[PDB]
RNA sequence: UAUACGUUAAGUGGAAAAGGAUGUGGAGUUGCUUAGACAACCAG
RNA sequence: UGGCACCCGGCUCAUCGCAUCCUGGGGCUUAGUCGGUCCCAAGGGUUGGGCUGUUCGCCCAUUAAAGCGGUAC
RNA sequence: GAUAAGUGCUGAAAGCAUCUAAGCAUGAAGCCCCCCUCAAGAUGAGAUUUCCCAUUCCGCAAGGAAGUAAGAUCCCUGAAA
């Protein structure tokens, strides 16, 4: 069963409209997204379910189709609830971060870094050794988490560094 | 930005406030008058025109008098264009004076250097001399003129020719003193050009 | 002559090769390319010849 | 004794849009029209072509990965001077020049070729000023 | 810018390859094989 | 009356290749201080002398560095 | 502003995964701009402001010729050349 060739159920509390060029505008309570596909991609979307099949057995539809149908249900979730993501920046002096709004970080490396967060995400985390973020779209929230992950960097010798949610720091032959 | 035109007078020294000495170039610039405003919808770019020095009636033809008729003034000797300036703080007949610059403000100076005539390779390009008094017969000559394979000479090879007399610009100079009763500016440093010539002062580009 | 005949024939929907095959097969009508250049002077007759060639070609 | 042509000709005006059509498959036909091979009064040593106006020249298309791989070179005759541009920059910054180069490379060399090239007008967008000449629409037969 | 049947997606086509290579379309076989795979997911 | 492989250095001027000496960006293997190794990159820079046939060459003192080559030495 | 080596988030063949195939970000003394100078003989010979005007002869029209307008040049005193 290809990853994407399934029957994705939805709470049927959202709005969907369709146009040409696969312009499918999916809205509802909060979210409003539009992902346009190449026209050969067949569309089979019900009120909640989406039983889209593959037009052809060649890679334009034997493999790409599974990419599309799956992410379709994603908008519904992003329309309805939102998304969350986690991180950690464990270090000896890694308490340097933003006091709200724009990010300000002194790495102990003598150059500071300043970044301003974008629209669509919310950050609620007082203690910055662990990081918890929320938002509306999984793509944007993943990029945001990528932003804060890149803020700090790990070191091999010491067991301290920046890691994804529940991850270990690199260790190497430092002696 | 902002700019003005003037005539070079020479150099001198000035004692600063803490007691040290600095060189100074004296620029004399009678008030300038705008002559034309070039707009985008009619010319394709925002710009203003400036005239500098009066000349008597005999040294002027009818086209120049007609051009300067719109803004009441005597015919001018030097006319230059300034672009990038704010286009809402100028009129056709407005007068530009040296008070626009304040002491301690960075500026740029553009002018035409002197001329040295037909000059050789050593003086024009700073090349080297052949050895003397060791059986050598090679002095002051330009040098070898390329390799053999191309069967020709590459472009860009430097050879003697007429030297000097071209537009150049000096940046990041600063103003030491300005006075309006004599219309004089005192720049710190050197400025290209022979005496009594034309030099343009503009606001800092690098800033 | 070949270039001019090609242009004149393509003005009718045929190509040069198909027109020549039809002429060679619709009877023969021996006609040197020089004398089939008459497309320039009197275009009507050239259209009649092309019509005959098309009629035999199909 | 056939008939040549000498200054007793008329030149029509045609307008071709370049929306969707590929580069070469349009340039070849346009060059053929320009040389005047589409009329029975063709003559090698005399200009007998027409005037060709191209609109929407920025919507041209290329197949494959050429859009990021086809590279235009030029030399400035100075040592080490070899300037290069990718097709994407040529399309998004100088759309008319790419079409002009493609068509020009397909025309005969010499005086007559360069005088033939002067009949081509290329415009980015869907508007041209040639109104008093009364252009006539012409689709690509090929 | 002919008419039919297939291949190739990299400009291979447009020099001559050792060596290496899940690139890989067909014609085969050989497995286990809808009381049942590859992800199966719950459970020593 | 054997055996069996092969067919000019110096001066004055420069320009190009990358198979990178320094500077820039990275994985790494390496507490940091560092150092070693391997990728991407040709923009600029890349030294003054004593003995000497500069050799199958010695030394002195600096520099972020004192790169390898093509162009009929 | 895009890019190389690299770092990522999404998600594929292939229910899992998966920086990679369709996608989206970040990322070099290189690459285009920004700085400086030449540049419409760019025969594709561009633009804006101002001045002069519809002269006289034959030729009835066209036309061709002569004197001129705005403006230059010859000549003379020189040098920031």
């Amino acid at each position: 069963s290809r990853v994407g060739k399934k029957l994705l159920e939805i709470p049927s509390d959202v709005t969907v409209t369709l146009n040409d060029n696969n312009t499918v505008a999916v809205k509802g309570p909060k979210g409003e997204l539009t992902r346009t596909f190449h026209p050969d991609m067949e569309i089979k979307v019900e009120d909640n379910v989406l039983t889209v099949a593959r037009p052809s057995d060649q890679k334009e539809h034997r493999a790409l189709h599974g990419t599309t149908r799956s992410l379709l249900g994603n908008m519904v979730e992003g329309v309805s609830k939102g998304f969350e993501r986690g991180l950690e920046l464990v270090g000896v002096g890694y308490r340097a971060s933003k006091s709200g709004n724009k990010l300000v970080l002194n790495v102990g490396y003598s150059h500071p870094v300043e970044i301003v967060p974008e629209e669509g995400i919310e950050i609620e985390v007082p203690s910055q050794t662990k990081v918890v973020v929320k938002g509306t779209d999984k793509e944007r929230v993943g990029a945001i988490a990528a932003n804060i992950r890149a803020v700090r960097s790990p070191e091999p010798y010491k067991g301290k560094g920046i890691r994804y949610e529940g991850e270990v720091v690199r260790r190497k032959e430092g002696k | 930005t902002k700019g003005i035109l003037g005539r070079k007078i020479g150099m001198t020294q000035v004692f600063a406030e803490n007691g040290d000495l600095i060189p100074v170039t004296v620029i004399e610039a009678a008030p300038n008058v705008v002559l034309q405003k070039k707009t985008a919808e009619n010319d394709g770019y925002e710009a203003i025109q400036l005239g500098f020095d009066d000349k008597r009636e005999k040294l002027s033809n009818k086209p120049e008098k007609g051009h300067v008729a719109k803004a009441e003034t005597a015919p001018k000797r030097f006319v230059k264009e300034l672009r990038g300036v704010e286009m809402d703080a100028y009129e056709v007949g407005q007068e530009v004076k040296v008070e626009i610059f304040s002491a301690g403000e960075i500026v740029d100076v553009t002018g035409v250097s002197k001329g040295k005539g037909f000059q050789g390779a050593i003086k024009r390009h700073g090349q080297s001399r052949g050895p003397m008094s060791h059986g050598s017969r090679y002095h002051r000559r330009p040098g070898s003129m390329g390799p053999v394979d191309p069967n020709r000479v590459f472009k860009g090879k430097l050879l003697p020719g007429r030297m000097g007399g071209e537009q150049i610009t000096v940046q990041n100079l600063e103003i030491v003193k300005v006075d309006a009763e004599r219309n004089l500016l005192l720049i710190k440093g050197n400025v290209p050009g022979a005496k009594k010539s034309l030099i343009t002062v503009k606001s800092a580009v690098k800033s | 002559w070949i270039t001019r005949i090609n242009a004149a024939a393509r003005m009718n929907g045929l190509s040069y090769s198909r027109l020549m095959h039809g002429l060679k097969l619709s009877g023969i009508e021996v006609n040197r390319k020089m004398l089939a250049d008459l497309a320039v002077n009197d275009l009507t007759a050239f259209n009649q010849l092309a019509d005959a060639a098309k009629a035999q070609l199909n | 004794t056939p008939m040549a042509n000498a200054s007793t000709i008329e030149r029509k005006w045609l307008v071709v849009d370049a929306a969707g059509k590929t580069l070469g498959r349009l340039s070849s036909e346009v060059a053929a029209i320009l040389r005047g091979k589409h009329k029975p009064t063709y003559t090698p040593h005399v200009d007998t072509g027409d005037h060709v106006i191209i609109i929407n020249a920025e919507k041209i298309e290329l197949t494959g990965k050429k859009l990021t791989d086809k590279i235009y070179y030029r030399h400035t005759q100075h040592p080490g001077g070899l300037k290069s541009r990718t097709a994407l920059e040529m399309r998004t910054n100088y759309p008319e020049k790419m079409l002009e180069l493609a068509i020009k490379g397909m025309l005969p060399k010499g005086s007559l070729g360069r005088q033939m090239f002067k009949k081509l007008n290329v415009y980015r967008g869907s508007e041209h000023p040639h109104e008093a000449q009364k252009p006539e629409v012409y689709e690509l037969r090929g």
